[PDB]
């Protein structure tokens, strides 16, 4: 049944492909008549479905990209290595973390940006990174610059490996459709192979070289005289200097005795109290349970040994009086249309990326990641940006999907069928809860803006006039301060220092984590981040269950996925397709990513960060000024935007200009978008019409004729700038205020 | 308009002028 | 030719859905739409979700005319079924439209009259600022 | 009409290749045909095509 | 070897390589003529 | 077995009423008759839109004039100094 | 309402009449071009501006034109 | 309880479904019994009883959350803005019983059961049906705006 | 300001009755087929 299958040989690697530009597809080989050619090119340069049509080479073509991107992956991997070894104040910031700000880049001098170089400290001078690399050396027991230059060269390796691959298996072996399909053993493998021994190598590295080296720097030990990590690894007795329970050997694991390798194998809450991160001895426990626990769920689908579980009996057991027939005809869905896979694959990637960047800066698992403010921000911004582009990645091939995959004359199954039989009353209610949530969160800012604007504060929605306190997460706090107590009688401590419970911990000044307080203006927060989130499933649900027909155009599958609009009739049909919903959910999702890093940016300057002195007095950055401020858009405008926005703009002649230049830059680009989302594909065709008459008059009159771009492209330039715009303007603002002031 | 009395001459005279602006919208439609 | 008349034959099993019919249909017009098959097939309907058709006759009636000739269409093209489809008035006058003369639009056929049909290229119609002050827009001519 | 691969040069003044060259591919000789010049242009229009068929009078630079 | 000439004669490969020379040029210029805003001829 | 028909055109087109009470009496007479004899005047809509208007007119004036000191904060006036024009103006 | 006008350049490619989705194109005995075929549009009524008739005649500018004019039930494609 | 879920009437061709929600024993039953949806009844009287619930419900959200929520004053301007919120109310009803009823159509309502059985519309759907609702609802919203203060800012049983 | 009990009667009658009157009036006008 399962077994290797190979295709040998199945396209000569040459240059003649590579010579005719347009080649994969036969409807622009020919060549470019108009210059509409050079866009639909790249356009759909990677459509592999669309080009052929039967799964076998869609799938070779899907594994090739795939280890070419991975070959990317590694050489963009090895290059930040070889930086923190070339480039890199690394060994001296070692030596002092708490007032070394890391730096792996520097500028040639060539026009005056020499002073992009900015005093770093430990003589050198260089552009301060954000990207917490030198935390996770750190945490790796990374501690000298050779040991940095060999991993970049062995990235660069596998690089090669890589791409290698990427080649053997397109054009010496290449498998065929059968071999794919083969989903339980690749499940099999994906979770005892890749996850399982990956976190159990990984516990092997910490347990070995992690803990030992990380112990001997907490202890103040000058980093050079710290043995070499191999020096406790053939020799037992320097390692159990420390953890003594490696005096007992290999012998406790194999007893099952093990309760004795407390030392090393810990349970306990909290952070490091001179570091401000996790024990590492805890996370070395966490990644020996969590490998077994892949491994022994590695075994549960079946293959050709006898025992195992199908995923064909498992879904259509599940049928129950409600919904039809169940879950019926779903295993021929994700097995034959690689984007019903990757729709699933994206929405749950984006959303775990979410689950990190939240989790991340509540449990800092790195030292000294907590005190540098602005490495704990970044992180959080661009893994919050990361999974909002995911999510609505998903949403568009999902609808991809339905576009041109699905088809009824299998899809009887009614799961889908019922799901896709009742939009009408889906999107309905959406809609009306959507409204809803619009009104009850955004009508009370309006609310506190009018009363603040009318002279009386007591009518407002404030802390001190009419309160809106959440409970249900005030509740939870308390249930997980008390969890190591009642629910937790092993765990020494709480999971977090952000929950109710514990105290506040210094890194040597600045403050890492506190209890964080919860009220009104935390309250309405959520309720617009679940209004705008709301809003963006709705667009993109709506767009995906019409993706095949509606009231307006019955037959819109006909047409595709990707059109601009249906004609001016009807009164109107533009943006009616599928691909105009994910145009139109990227505004939206952009919208609440950039509130929920304000709302963090601001809330973490205000109730967490600080600097605190002697006899505990602690004074955050702005001062606490979120619980009564935010409640209204003019503290948003001018406590927010107006104040933190003073450390930019006044950055030229500094270390920071280049975050000043570039929020103009961000700023021209947003601008620049408006020019395409506003205007339409005639104007333009009709006006370069007068600049090809100046051509022929002279005869410069090109031969491939100027058409205007589509009106397709008109909206994904647009769209595209806009949010380059955005997310640059954000960026560019926050490292410049946090970089000078955390 | 510091007097009481002038405030119901400025009155009746808008007065008046609406129902002249009335009977010229009405020949208007 | 003497147009099909209408007749109650039986309906697609279709276990419902939320795109059928509203109250146009009863205060204003509604299509209705007939054909024959076969045998027993799978087929996608123009309002969101899968029926099975029945063998011989089927009936099958919707809100709007763009939906029977999507419907229909798709039948002549996948299935290599022909049909037909009229409109109902809410005092129950029927009324029957597609197959006016029996042959689909496509092919030419005797006894048909041509109707907006100007003898002149599109490019010679007059200004519209000669025809000022006089309701002929510049093609009715 | 004009002869058989003869460059013509247009005067239709709603047509996209109006004062531009075409050589003539096959004028039908019926009796009752309105545009029965045939001519193919080396450069597509709005549209993508690049024949079209012109009456003799609306077509002659030589 | 032909078809390796051909490719190399595209527009985005001569484009990115003429660019560079230029800005090669441009920076080498800067490098030995720095600050340069009235011509001294 | 079939859902068409020309004669029962309402069967075929849905107008069916969902939740029909057809009970001609639920309350007490008495009840009703001083209901009808008191709420029955007010069924001329023509007298009284033209009522509800003046009412309403008549309503907010009384209250927007004959208002208290206390109540409202635009009626009790200032009862303190006036600031100062940033450019000694006054 | 929208009025939709068939000039004489029709070369009979019945394209029109086979993207109409609404049965308001039809073709028609007219001799002159090739085949004695012409496009005619006896249902403007029905017509909803899609304009799929224009995107297809493969005409100088065009032969088919469709004229917006007065809105209606059946033209503003309403199903409610 | 097999497959709860069903078409209307038993036919797949119009808009919805027969879902517990809309249709169900005891949902129909307490739809049913309600006074708009009361077939037979004079409309004065199903106006009179829906101001009156709706009047006497509504003084809560003016009375505690208002301008004047904090002065000895505190249930009558809540009470007064209620009862400014029903006539304005009946004005919206008024405008709409002119615009939408003409005095010379039989009835837009529905005739038949849920079976078909030909019963008879609703008198609701007509002119002076429509004006005797406004008029009854008037009247019940202020008698219930009345009761309501009444109840509250007058006798004891504080809640 | 010498009456000072006028902008107690006006306002009222002009930014809520004279609005709640014309657009009684106006949909009327408007939704009325003649
Ligand atoms: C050893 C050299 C070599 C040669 C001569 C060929 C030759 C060929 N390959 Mg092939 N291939 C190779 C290596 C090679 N390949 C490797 C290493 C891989 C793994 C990634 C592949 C994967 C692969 C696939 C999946 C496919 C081909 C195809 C083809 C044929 C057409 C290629 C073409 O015209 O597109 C030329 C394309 C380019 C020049 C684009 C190169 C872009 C690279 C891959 C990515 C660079 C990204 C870079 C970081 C830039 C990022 C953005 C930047 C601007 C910042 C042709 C026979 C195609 C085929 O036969 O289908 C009919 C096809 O579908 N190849
Ligand atoms: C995504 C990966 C990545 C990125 C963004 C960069 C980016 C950069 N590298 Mg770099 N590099 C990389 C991977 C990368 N490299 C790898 C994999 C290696 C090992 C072969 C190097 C080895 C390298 C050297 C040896 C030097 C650079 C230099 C530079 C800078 C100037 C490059 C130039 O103008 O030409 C620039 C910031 C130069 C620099 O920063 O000068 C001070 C320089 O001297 N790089
Ligand atoms: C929710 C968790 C869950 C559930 C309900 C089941 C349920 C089942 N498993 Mg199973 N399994 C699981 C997790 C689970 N497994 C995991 C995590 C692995 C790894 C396996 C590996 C496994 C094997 C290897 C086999 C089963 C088999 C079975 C079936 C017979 C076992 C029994 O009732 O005695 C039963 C339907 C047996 C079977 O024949 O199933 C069809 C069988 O041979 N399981
Ligand atoms: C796992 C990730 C993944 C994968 C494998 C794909 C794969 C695919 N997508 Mg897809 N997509 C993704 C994520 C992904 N997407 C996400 C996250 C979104 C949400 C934004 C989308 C939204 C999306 C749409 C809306 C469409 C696709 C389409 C496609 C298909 C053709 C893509 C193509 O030819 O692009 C070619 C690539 C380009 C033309 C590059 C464009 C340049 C980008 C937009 C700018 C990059 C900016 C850069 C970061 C910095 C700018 C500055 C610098 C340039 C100077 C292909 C199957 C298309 C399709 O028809 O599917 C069949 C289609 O219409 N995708
Ligand atoms: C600031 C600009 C702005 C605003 C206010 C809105 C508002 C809205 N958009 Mg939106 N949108 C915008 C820009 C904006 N959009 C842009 C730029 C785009 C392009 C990407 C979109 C794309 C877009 C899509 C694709 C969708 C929306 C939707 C919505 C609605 C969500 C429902 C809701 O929350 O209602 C709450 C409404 C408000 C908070 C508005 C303020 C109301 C105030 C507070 C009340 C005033 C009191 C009273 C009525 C005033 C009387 C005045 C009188 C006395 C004179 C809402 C009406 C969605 C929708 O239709 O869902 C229903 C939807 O699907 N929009
Ligand atoms: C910051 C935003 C921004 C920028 C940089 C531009 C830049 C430009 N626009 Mg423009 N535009 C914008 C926003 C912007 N637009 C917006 C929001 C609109 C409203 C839809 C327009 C509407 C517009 C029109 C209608 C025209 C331009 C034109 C131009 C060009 C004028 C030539 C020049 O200055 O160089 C230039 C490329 C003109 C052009 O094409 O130049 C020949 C032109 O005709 N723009
Ligand atoms: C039409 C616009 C324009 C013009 C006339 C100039 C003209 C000049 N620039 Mg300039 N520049 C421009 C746009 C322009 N720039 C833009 C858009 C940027 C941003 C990328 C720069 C960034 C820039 C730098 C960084 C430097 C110049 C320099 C110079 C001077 C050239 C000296 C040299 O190499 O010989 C000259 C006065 C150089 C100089 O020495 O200035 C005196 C120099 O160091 N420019
Ligand atoms: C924020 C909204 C709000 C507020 C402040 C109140 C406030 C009040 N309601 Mg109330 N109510 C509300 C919404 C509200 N209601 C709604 C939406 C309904 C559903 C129709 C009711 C139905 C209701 C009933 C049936 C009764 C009250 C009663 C009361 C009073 C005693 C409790 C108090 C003044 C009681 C009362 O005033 O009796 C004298 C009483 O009997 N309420
Ligand atoms: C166009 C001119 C104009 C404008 C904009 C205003 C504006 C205002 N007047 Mg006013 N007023 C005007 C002329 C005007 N006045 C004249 C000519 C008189 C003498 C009869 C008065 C006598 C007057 C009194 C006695 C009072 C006001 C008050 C007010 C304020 C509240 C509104 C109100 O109650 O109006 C009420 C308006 C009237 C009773 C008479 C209207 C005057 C003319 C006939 C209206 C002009 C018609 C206009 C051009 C058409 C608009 C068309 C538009 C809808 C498209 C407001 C600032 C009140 C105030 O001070 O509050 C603080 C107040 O008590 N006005
Ligand atoms: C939440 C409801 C829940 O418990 O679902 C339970 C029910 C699923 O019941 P069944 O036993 O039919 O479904 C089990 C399997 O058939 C697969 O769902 O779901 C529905 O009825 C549809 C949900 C619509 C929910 C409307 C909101």
């Amino acid at each position: 049944e399962v077994k290797i299958m190979v295709e040998k040989d199945p396209v000569k690697t040459s240059f003649e492909k590579w010579a005719k530009p347009g080649h994969f597809s036969r409807t622009l080989a020919k060549g470019p008549n108009t210059t509409t050619w050079i866009w639909n090119l790249h356009a759909d340069a990677h459509d592999f479905d669309s080009h052929t049509n039967d799964l076998e080479e869609i799938s070779r073509k899907v594994f090739s990209a795939h280890f070419g991107q991975l070959a990317v992956i590694f050489i963009w991997l090895s290059g930040m290595y070889f930086h923190g070894a070339r480039f890199s104040n690394y060994e001296a910031w070692l030596s002092d973390p708490t007032h070394i700000k890391p730096s792996a880049q520097v500028v040639w001098p060539i026009v005056g940006q020499k002073i992009l170089n900015g005093d770093v400290g430990g003589g050198f001078q260089g552009i301060q990174i954000t990207s917490g690399f030198f935390q996770l050396w750190r945490a790796s027991g990374i501690t000298s610059e050779l040991q940095l230059y060999t991993t970049a060269i062995g990235g660069l390796i596998f690089a090669a490996l890589m791409l290698f691959a990427g080649w053997f298996h397109y054009h010496k072996a290449a498998p065929k459709l059968a071999w794919f399909q083969n989903v339980e053993s690749m499940l099999n493998h994906h979770l005892a192979g890749l996850l399982g021994l990956g976190s159990l190598a990984w516990a092997g590295h910490q347990v070995h070289v992690s803990l030992p080296i990380n112990r001997l720097l907490d202890a103040g030990v000058d980093p050079k005289e710290i043995p070499l990590p191999h020096e406790f690894i053939l020799n037992r007795d320097l390692l159990a200097q420390l953890y003594p329970s490696f005096s007992k050997g290999l012998t406790p694991f194999f007893t099952l005795n093990w309760s004795e390798y407390s030392d090393f194998l810990t349970f306990r809450g909290g952070l490091n109290p001179v570091t401000g991160g996790l024990w590492l001895t805890d996370t070395a426990h966490h990644h020996l349970a969590i490998a077994v626990l892949f491994l022994v769920a590695g075994h549960m689908y079946r293959t050709n040994f006898g025992i195992g579980h199908s995923m064909k009996e498992i879904l259509e057991a599940h049928k129950g009086p409600f919904t039809g027939e169940g879950h019926k005809g779903l295993y021929e869905i994700l097995t034959t249309s690689w984007h019903a896979q990757l729709a699933i694959n994206l929405a749950m990637l984006g959303s775990l990326t979410i689950i990190v960047a939240h989790h991340m800066y509540a449990m800092p698992p790195y030292p000294y990641l907590a005190t540098d403010y602005a490495t704990q921000l970044s992180l959080f911004t661009h893994h919050m940006w990361i999974g909002g582009f995911l999510v609505v990645g998903a949403a568009a091939h999902a609808a991809i999907f339905m576009v041109r995959d699905y088809d009824p004359t299998t899809q009887y199954n009614n799961l889908l069928d019922r799901v896709l039989r009742h939009r009408d009353a889906i999107i309905s209610h959406l809609n009306w809860v959507c409204i809803f949530l619009g009104f009850h969160s955004f009508g009370l800012y309006i609310h506190n803006d009018t009363m603040s604007a009318l002279g009386r504060p007591q009518d407002m929605f404030s802390d001190t006039a009419i309160q809106l306190q959440p409970v249900f997460a005030q509740w939870i706090q308390n249930t997980h301060a008390l969890a190591p107590s009642l629910t937790a009688p092993n765990a020494t401590a709480s999971t977090s220092l952000t929950w109710g419970g514990g105290d506040l911990v210094a890194v040597g000044g600045k403050v890492a984590l506190l209890p964080i307080p919860l009220g009104t203006a935390d309250f309405l927060v959520h309720h617009i981040h679940a209004f705008t989130i709301h809003v963006t499933v709705l667009i993109l649900l709506k767009g995906v269950l019409f993706a095949r027909s509606s009231r307006l155009i019955p037959d819109k599958a006909n047409l595709g996925f990707r059109f601009p609009c249906d004609g001016p009739g009807r009164g109107g049909t533009c943006q009616v397709s599928a691909w105009d919903h994910v145009f139109l959910g990227l505004f939206w999702m952009y919208n609440a990513i950039s509130v929920v890093i304000f709302h963090f940016s601001w809330k973490m300057q205000s109730d967490v960060w600080g600097s605190i002195s002697d006899q505990g007095v602690v004074t955050h950055i702005t001062g606490g000024n979120f619980a009564q401020s935010s409640i209204t858009i003019n503290g948003w405008l001018r406590d927010f935007l107006w104040a933190q926005a003073s450390q930019v703009i006044q950055s030229y002649g500094s270390s920071l200009s280049a975050y000043g230049l570039l929020f103009l830059g961000a700023h021209f680009v947003w601008a620049f978008s408006l020019m395409f989302l506003f205007s339409g594909r005639g104007y333009w065709q009709e006006l370069i019409e007068s600049i090809v008459w100046a051509h022929n008059k002279l005869k410069v009159a090109p031969a491939i004729q100027p058409r205007a771009l589509s009106i397709v492209q008109g909206r994904a330039v647009g769209v595209a700038h806009y949010l380059l715009g955005g997310i640059a303007t954000t960026w560019a603002f926050f490292l410049a205020r946090i970089i000078s002031v955390g | 308009s510091i007097s009481d009395s002038q405030i119901i001459v400025a009155l009746v005279s808008a007065f008046i002028t609406g129902i002249l602006a009335l009977r010229l919208g009405k020949s208007l439609y | 030719t003497p147009p099909t008349l209408n007749a109650d034959t039986p309906a697609p099993i279709f276990g419902g859905s939320t795109g059928g019919l509203l109250r146009k249909a009863q205060v204003e017009e509604f299509y209705v739409i007939t054909w024959e098959s076969p045998k027993e097939q799978i087929f996608e309907m123009p309002t969101g979700g899968a029926a099975i058709m029945r063998s011989g006759p089927n009936l099958l009636k919707l809100a709007r005319k763009e939906q029977c000739l999507a419907l229909g269409a798709r039948l002549r093209t996948k299935f290599k079924i022909q049909y037909q489809f009229y409109r109902v008035f809410p005092n129950g006058e029927v009324q029957y439209l597609h197959p006016k003369d029996g042959v689909y639009p496509e092919k030419v056929n005797a006894g048909r009259s041509p109707v907006g049909v100007n003898n002149r290229s599109i490019g010679k119609n007059a200004n519209p600022a000669e025809l000022k002050f006089a309701h002929k827009q510049a093609y009715d001519l | 009409g004009p002869k058989r691969g003869s460059i013509v040069k247009v005067l239709r003044r709603e047509s996209y290749w109006f004062n531009d060259t075409g050589k003539v591919v096959a004028v039908d000789q019926a009796p009752g045909v309105r545009y029965p010049v045939v001519v193919r242009f080396d450069k597509v229009n709005y549209a993508g095509v690049s024949t079209n068929n012109y009456s003799p009078d609306e077509l002659e630079a030589a | 070897m032909q078809d390796v000439k051909t490719y190399l004669s595209t527009a985005p490969v001569l484009a990115t390589l003429w660019f560079g020379f230029l800005a090669g040029l441009l920076i080498e210029i800067n490098r030995f003529f720095p600050d340069a805003l009235v011509l001294p001829l | 077995s079939v859902y068409f028909d020309l004669g029962e055109i309402d069967n075929t087109t849905g107008n069916w009423d969902l939740y029909g009470n057809d009970d001609p009496n639920r309350y007490n007479g008495f009840q009703n008759k001083f209901f009808e004899t008191f709420a029955g005047a007010f069924t001329k809509r023509g007298l009284l839109l033209k009522f509800l208007v003046l009412g309403g007119a008549t309503t907010i004036g009384y209250l927007g004039s004959t208002s208290s000191p206390d109540l409202l904060a635009i009626k009790n006036g200032p009862k303190q100094v006036p600031v100062m024009g940033p450019r000694g103006r006054k | 309402a929208h009025s939709v006008k068939i000039y004489d350049t029709c070369i009979g490619c019945t394209q029109c009449v086979r993207a109409c989705p609404t049965d308001v194109l039809e073709m028609v005995p007219w001799d002159g071009c090739k085949a004695s075929q012409i496009a005619s549009a006896p249902r403007t009524e029905d017509c909803v501006g899609c304009k799929r008739c224009e995107s297809a005649c493969p005409t100088d500018f065009l032969s088919v034109r469709v004229y917006l004019g007065a809105e209606t039930t059946r033209s503003m494609g309403l199903a409610y | 309880k097999y497959q709860v879920i069903e078409p209307l009437n038993g036919d797949p061709f119009i808009g919805g479904f027969e879902t517990p929600v809309t249709s169900s024993p005891l949902i129909a039953w307490y739809l049913s019994n309600l006074p708009a949806y009361r077939t037979a009844v004079a409309p004065l009287l199903r106006g009179v009883e829906i101001g009156l619930a709706h009047g006497y419900l509504l003084v809560g959200p003016f009375v505690l959350t208002g301008p004047l929520r904090n002065s000895a004053v505190r249930g009558e301007a809540g009470s007064l803005a209620a009862a400014g919120l029903v006539t304005i109310l009946t004005m919206c009803l008024t405008i709409y019983g002119i615009a939408s009823f003409k005095e010379g159509e039989p009835s837009k309502a529905p005739s038949l059961t849920l079976t078909g059985r030909q019963k008879d519309a609703d008198k609701l759907q007509t002119a002076e049906g429509w004006a005797s609702f406004t008029g009854g609802w008037f009247f019940g919203g202020l008698s219930g705006v009345a009761w309501a203060y009444i109840l509250l800012y007058v006798l004891n049983l504080p809640y | 300001m010498t009456a000072s009990y006028l902008p107690s009667i006006f306002v009222p009658l002009i930014g809520l009755v004279f609005p709640a009157i014309t657009m009684a009036s106006l949909f009327i006008y408007i939704e009325q087929d003649e």
